[PDB]
RNA sequence: GGUUCGAAGACGAUCAGAUACCGUCGUAGUUCCGACCAUAAACGAUGCCGACCGGCGAUGCGGCGGCGUUAUUCCCAUGACCCGCCGGGCAGCUUCCGGGAAACCAAAGUCUUUGGGUUCCGGGGGGAGUAUGGUUGCAAAGCUGAAACUUAAAGGAAUUGA
């Protein structure tokens, strides 16, 4: 994770996370968030940490390059922020994926036949994603969460802490730990910069369709 | 136990007394008015020169008329 | 779990918190297991072997499952030490 | 008023276990208490443990070891027997196989295994199992 | 009181998702078009169902409909999954960043960018709306 | 006549795999399976009835009756279960109250009364169990004593293991699914009470999900 | 019956003997 | 049995509170307990605001409203339906119903 | 000292009958100054002093730190608005700290893992707060306060129905 200038965060890692406003954080406060919380501004913003962005950036894609089976990755957004960056996601890694809408009783219950039964569980927003993590009690399941300062910690193992709701940061966040997990197994290099593009894992607004088919021409 | 000093032991012992008059299987048993009352006086058996036959009926649900004696 | 005669009795050991020192009973399902993977220290790739980690079910719900393993984590090396 | 100190300290490491702090702080310190603590962490029921001497009574920073469902006291210090010994142990540690009785004797505040060998009585100050 | 029990309305859907091609907005032929492939034990039921058929095929004509995919609207959803852009959001040259993040990052390595145009935040410290 | 296993646990045991459930205890994985207990213990294990008990709910005409069968069981050899269930006829519930404790059994320990010369023989320490307002306790004593206790939580322990035993109790004991319920948690409370012949710590192992990763991807889906 | 009236009628029934058991003094 | 936990009425550092009569009845009642209202009402309210303002003097004129204070009794407020009773967690809403028009 | 209200009373309506609701009057009383009386669901139906065990959004009194508007213009500091820090106060909200028979309680918690110090008090229902004696008062009444006899249920919190 570090120490070693072999996993370290790059120059090409800085100008993303500013870019897209993934250190802005909120204006109320959990008492355990604290440790990811540097200081708050003059106009009411909780500037997050951001050592602390890459030193738990890798130690969950840690947990992720321990499991064993591509399959068992249980990767879940409701809200629609975040949909094609729980899909395209499922398109590097191999997780299996539910994007909107958790039918209840899917991992607690046997006979029905949406029956899954995963380990590990990475979840785009804990508040939101209420039902899928109760369910992460009645059978044990290693939890992750791109957790925020404003949301409980109610079932998870790991705290990401970045702003989670926006249109320029959920997305982000889906690319790196893809990135940084397929780095770790050596699918794409360290050396030369990732092919793919960040706005492949944005979801698009039915309002910048009108924009983008109907000015082409 | 409610008074825990370790010089209290009379504190303690009087209010037990107290106390156990109001238990009732007992305080029947401390007075004088359970043997006052009673006719075997305090006993086990008791003879007598009967007097009368005599039919009392029974409470309700139940109902005959039962036989007794009055002694 | 012995007599005298040094004989293992009982039935089987139970797991221990890493964290605490509470033992995970049989029927306590938020319950973990969690390895966590090693990596190269040139290359930046999975050596093939991990860093195993356990949490119990009343510690979680609690609150307190995202500030215990990272005070066993920091102390194997895998987390550098400034944060 | 607080009339009697061990007391408050005993509870306190406990409520300190069935919540699970790493360390803590307990407050008007004593030779009795850092006494006791010192019988406890010699048969490894917590870890070892600092005095801070502020000039008035001291404050104490114990190391929990999660090695410790309860600690208690007993109140007042009855005056125990050789004789009347079994019948405290016999109802109160839980098992023949573990549990510790301090008391204080002339001859040093010790657990019940070693006024056994040493064979003295005394008074009675709390346990630990 | 003119509404179709499930009996229909299952029986609809799962004729104009396969043959959506076949079916159209006319009543009288589509009557024909459930009827040759199908199976469909009454005339009133064969009625009731061929045309909530022309009910359901004019609602394909202006947003996607609920219980049902088709070929065509299908490959056009995935149209959208599969665009890239062209200059990206993220990689901007003249960032915005606050004498709070300024003294954050220089903490770090990252002490002399060249491309951060440093701001300032507004004076005053008022920002919460009254109560009532 | 077949057994056609759902779950991924299940499927490994069925392949004969995961040796001796004193495994999955281990792991605290839920069993909400029946044959997996059958296919460890089975012969071993011998049930009873304690009671059947009746219940009703007032409606408009007349009311709706329905019959409760709590079941015991447990090889004469360190596991038990005490299920429940409810239903519209008593032999209906007989059998599905038999299945639903195969599920929750558990694993008892056992120790000595002072000196250790022989074999295991009663509650280690002294431990309590509790449900509704009956407090069981259940305290160590030596050899040959017998259980030193009530019908119910005696047909219990009898079975459990544990041989000799001297109790306690507290409440309304006529309320015997409590009882019954209340000594039965006591015994889940052998194995999580710390004693320093457990103070040495733990070495971790491997779950059966992660080494059988191989033959479940090629076995069923 | 009330509490509170049975309360008067107790203490109604009192008064009067108040009277009697006076004059026979 | 307990049923509210304020019991009726906003009194927490007092003992004793001052009455006041109900204006459909003539009941005493404990100012705090009390439900309230507030009535603020042009003399002309959709009928009569028509009439007027042809056959008046002023050019450009405002008529004035009508302020009451209104206080009822617990089965006052019921029996005239300003008031409901409620279930047991909805009892808890203290936020009011929304006046939008 | 007697405006209003208003036990007792007089009428009018009401009803099978109403010495009850409502309606018209109206005494004792309602209000002051003096001395008696000592009880109320006198309530949080919840002893006082002590330690300890979670998170937040308000609020009142006192003290301290800090951007910027406004007042006295001439600014020194005092008032008014703005964001925290600490102490004592009345309440809230959130939650697998924990408890309980549940309703529910951050206390009603730290209780078979049963001991921080100390004061009042209950021991199945009626009979019965009765009889009696002693006590206190002008009086009504207040403090203390039994027995013979009488009976397998009173009762609590929650379910479904009607």
């Amino acid at each position: 994770s570090g120490a070693l200038d072999v996993l370290q965060m790059k120059e090409e890692d800085v100008l993303k996370f500013l870019a897209a406003g993934t250190h802005l954080g909120g204006t109320n406060l959990d008492f355990q968030m604290e440790q990811y919380i540097y200081k708050r501004k003059s106009d009411g913003i909780y500037i997050i940490n951001l050592k602390r962005t890459w030193e738990k950036l890798l130690l969950a894609a840690r947990a992720i390059v321990a499991i064993e089976n591509p399959a068992d990755v249980s990767v879940i957004s409701s809200r629609n922020t975040g949909q094609r960056a729980v899909l395209k996601f499922a398109a590097a890694t191999g997780a299996t994926p539910i994007a909107g809408r958790f039918t209840p009783g899917t991992f607690t219950n046997q006979i029905q036949t949406a029956f899954r039964e995963p380990r590990l569980l990475v979840v785009t927003d804990p508040r939101a994603d209420h039902q899928p993590l109760t369910e992460a009690s009645y059978v044990n399941l290693p939890t992750i969460a791109l957790c925020n300062t404003d949301s409980p910690l109610r079932y998870v193992d790991i705290a990401i802490p970045c702003n989670n709701k926006g249109a320029h940061s959920v997305g982000l966040m889906w690319w790196m730990l893809a990135r940084e997990v397929l780095r770790m197994r050596g699918t794409i290099s360290r050396e030369h910069p990732w092919e793919v593009m960040p706005d492949l894992y944005f979801y698009r607004d039915p309002e910048e369709i009108e924009k983008e088919e109907q000015a082409a021409a | 136990g409610k008074c825990r000093g370790l010089r209290t032991a009379r504190k303690l012992r009087s209010h037990r007394r107290d106390q156990k008059w109001h238990d009732k299987q007992y305080k029947k048993a401390h007075l004088g008015t359970a043997l006052k009352a009673n006719p075997f006086g305090g006993a086990s058996h008791a003879k007598g020169i009967v007097l009368e036959k005599v039919g009392v009926e029974a409470k309700q649900p139940n109902s005959a008329i039962r036989k007794c004696v009055r002694v | 779990m012995q007599n005298d005669a040094g004989e293992f009795v009982d039935l089987y050991v139970p797991r221990k918190c890493s964290a605490s020192n509470r033992i995970i009973g049989a029927k306590d399902h938020a319950s973990i297991q969690m390895n966590v993977a090693e990596v190269d220290k040139v290359t930046g790739r999975f050596n093939g072997q991990f860093k195993t980690y356990a949490i119990c079910g009343a510690i979680r719900r609690m609150g307190e499952s995202d500030d215990s393993i990272l005070r066993l984590a920091k102390a194997d090396g895998i987390v550098s030490k400034n944060f | 008023v607080r009339m009697n100190v061990l007391a408050d300290a005993l509870k306190s490491i406990n409520n300190a276990e069935k919540r699970g702090k790493r360390q803590v702080l307990i407050r008007p310190c004593s030779k009795v208490i850092v006494r006791f603590l010192t019988v406890m962490m010699k048969h490894g029921y917590i870890g070892e443990f600092e005095i801070i001497d502020d000039h008035r009574a001291g404050k104490i920073v114990v190391n929990l070891t999660g090695r410790l469902n309860k600690c208690g006291v007993i109140s007042p210090r009855f005056d125990v027997q050789l004789k009347d010994l079994e019948k405290w142990q016999n109802n109160l540690l839980p098992s023949r196989q573990f549990g510790f009785i301090v008391l204080t004797t002339s001859a040093g505040i010790m657990d019940h295994e070693e006024a056994r060998r040493k064979h003295t009585g005394g008074k009675i100050l709390g346990f630990f199992f | 009181g003119r509404v179709r029990t499930k009996t229909v309305k299952k029986a609809a859907r799962v004729i104009i998702e396969k043959y959506y091609t076949r079916l159209g907005n006319d009543f009288h032929t589509n009557k024909r078009v459930c009827e040759e492939i199908a199976i469909i034990p009454s005339k009133k039921l064969r009625n009731k169902i061929a045309g909530y058929v022309t009910h359901l095929m004019k609602r394909i004509q202006r947003g996607p409909v609920r219980g049902i995919s088709i070929k065509l609207q299908e490959e056009e959803r995935e149209r959208r999954d599969n665009y890239v852009p062209e200059v990206s959001a993220l990689d901007q040259e003249i960032i915005e960043v606050d004498p709070d993040t300024k003294e954050m990052l220089k903490l770090l390595d990252f002490g002399s960018l060249s491309n951060l145009q440093v701001t300032q935040p507004t004076v005053g410290m008022n920002f919460k709306t009254p109560r009532g | 006549k077949e057994w056609l296993p759902v779950t991924k646990l299940g499927r490994l045991v069925k392949d004969m795999k995961i040796k001796s459930l004193e495994e999955i205890y281990l792991f605290s994985l839920p069993i909400k399976e029946s044959e997996i207990i059958d296919f460890f213990l089975g012969a071993s294990l011998k049930d009873e009835v304690l009671k059947i008990m009746p219940v009703q709910k007032q409606t408009r005409a007349g009311q709706r009756t329905r019959f409760k069968a709590f079941v015991a069981i447990g090889d004469y050899n360190g596991h038990v279960g005490l299920g429940v269930k409810c239903s519209k006829e008593v032999a209906t519930a007989i059998r599905g109250a038999i299945i639903l404790a195969k599920l929750s059994i558990v694993p008892v320990r056992r120790g000595y009364w002072g000196n250790k010369i022989g074999k295991p023989h009663t509650v280690p320490c002294k431990v309590t169990g509790r449900c509704g307002s009956v407090l069981v306790r259940l305290i160590p004593a030596p050899r040959g004593t017998g259980i030193v206790s009530a019908p119910v939580p005696k047909k219990l322990l009898m079975m459990a293991g544990i041989d000799d035993c001297y109790t306690s109790a507290r409440g309304c004991t006529a309320t015997l699914g409590n009882f019954a319920k209340a000594t039965f948690d006591a015994i889940s409370k052998t194995y999580s009470y710390l004693t320093p012949d457990l103070w040495k710590e733990t070495v971790f192992t491997k779950s059966p999900y992660q080494e059988f990763t191989d033959h479940l991807v090629k076995t069923h889906t | 019956m009330r509490a509170k009236w049975r309360k008067k009628r107790m203490r109604r029934l009192k008064r009067k003997r108040r009277k009697m058991r006076q004059r026979s003094k | 049995t307990k049923k509210r936990r304020n019991n009726g009425r906003a009194k927490k550092g007092r003992g004793h509170v001052q009455p006041i009569r109900c204006t459909n009845c003539a009941r005493c009642v404990p100012k705090d307990k009390a439900i309230k209202k507030f009535v603020i009402r042009n003399i002309v309210e959709a009928a009569a605001v028509r009439d007027i303002s042809e056959a008046s003097v002023f050019d450009a004129y405002v008529l004035p409203k009508l302020y009451v204070k209104l206080h009822y009794c617990v089965s006052c407020a019921i029996h005239s339906k300003v008031v409901r009773n409620r279930s047991r967690e909805a009892r808890k809403d203290r936020t009011p119903p929304p006046r939008f028009r």
